[PDB]
């Protein structure tokens, strides 16, 4: 259940996390021209405790 | 000046293009994509069935039920080499469990 | 080198008992068009969702697996509710005797105070809207016990056992009238 969910990003980290610190830092520069980080999942889940 | 009396109102409704939509939350609001309901370990680690049934109107010629259940297709997709490529999908909750 | 897939269980919400338990489909990754990298990778984490589901199955508390859809009444969560306490006498009602007397010099009354709730002395008064049962509940859990206890079992070998041993409450069409007892048994 959960460690299938992150590997998949159903749930987990976002995609400024799970990316290599080298790569998050690419795909900020050449944003304006050369889009790559549309090309990543990334999550977006409901609380569930307490809402 | 002179109209009928004794009549009656008639309402209807038209809606195009929407194919009406019911969300699997508990106040059927968009909190997240992932829903709060949906990871419940109530119904992830228990295995349920589903009885439901709708009554429209009837026609005079067959017709189908487009019935649609909100799921997650996901790929993962490496490179790992030079021309290698590989995938591996899955779709939760309805996945086509064939492997084991 | 692939691990098994967990049997999920089956609740059924009249009488609280497990209908059987089938295999988990729907929560498989299709790894069918992988090559030898990402098949090390997504049985990986097959491997982990079997890992903690070993350690969840170490505390199955093994003596309601003995008495499996059988279970009576010192086994199941009840409804919280206090002891028996005894009804207080309604001679000793604050205005019982005293409308017998009062009345019977003379008067005519109408009018009334209101309750507690506006609508032992006073503690045995009290104890009435938070009490418990005669008998408790027999035979039913709640699923907030199915899910407690009962997790998702992992069969590591399939059916490669001695036949006492044979998981025989898998079975949807199981009832409790048959020949071999029941135990801990993935």
């Amino acid at each position: 259940m959960e460690p299938q969910r992150e590997f998949f990003h159903i749930a987990g980290r976002s995609a400024k996390e799970y990316l290599s610190e080298n790569l998050v830092q690419f795909i900020q520069a050449t944003q304006n021209y050369f889009n790559i980080g549309e090309k990543f999942r990334d999550p977006y889940v409901a609380p569930s405790a307490g809402v | 000046r002179n109209a009928v009396p004794n009549q009656v109102t008639e309402r209807k409704f038209l809606v195009d293009r929407y194919l009406w939509q019911i969300p699997f939350s508990s106040n059927f609001l968009n909190m997240g994509t992932l829903t709060d309901l949906g990871q419940n370990v109530m119904y992830a680690n228990s295995s349920h069935s589903l009885n439901m049934q709708f009554t429209v109107d009837p026609m005079t010629e067959p017709t189908y039920l487009m019935l649609l259940f909100g799921v997650f297709d996901q790929v993962v997709i490496n490179q790992p080499t030079r021309s290698g490529i590989s995938v591996a999908y899955l779709r939760l909750p309805f996945a086509s469990g064939s492997a084991a | 080198d692939a691990p098994v897939t967990p049997y999920i269980w089956q609740y059924q919400p009249q009488t609280g008992k497990a209908a059987g338990a089938r295999q988990n489909y729907g929560a498989v990754i299709n790894w069918l068009s992988a090559d030898n990298n990402m098949f090390h990778r997504v049985q990986t984490v097959n491997r982990a969702r079997n890992l903690i589901d070993e350690i969840r199955e170490e505390t199955v508390r093994p003596d309601l697996a003995a008495s499996f859809n059988d279970w009576t009444y010192d086994q199941l969560t009840q409804p919280p509710g206090t002891a028996y306490l005894p009804a207080p006498d309604p001679l000793t009602g604050p205005t019982t005797i005293r409308d017998k007397v009062l009345s019977a010099e003379g008067e005519q009354l109408a009018g009334s105070r209101p309750s507690v709730l506006h609508g032992a002395p006073s503690s045995k008064v009290l104890s009435l809207l938070s009490e418990a049962p005669r008998i408790p509940r027999t035979e039913g859990m709640t699923p907030y016990q199915f899910a407690n206890s009962f997790p998702p079992v992992v069969y590591e070998d399939p059916f490669s056992q001695n036949l006492a041993v044979f998981p025989k409450e898998f079975s949807p069409l199981f009832e409790p009238e048959n020949q071999v007892l029941a135990s801990s048994l993935a």
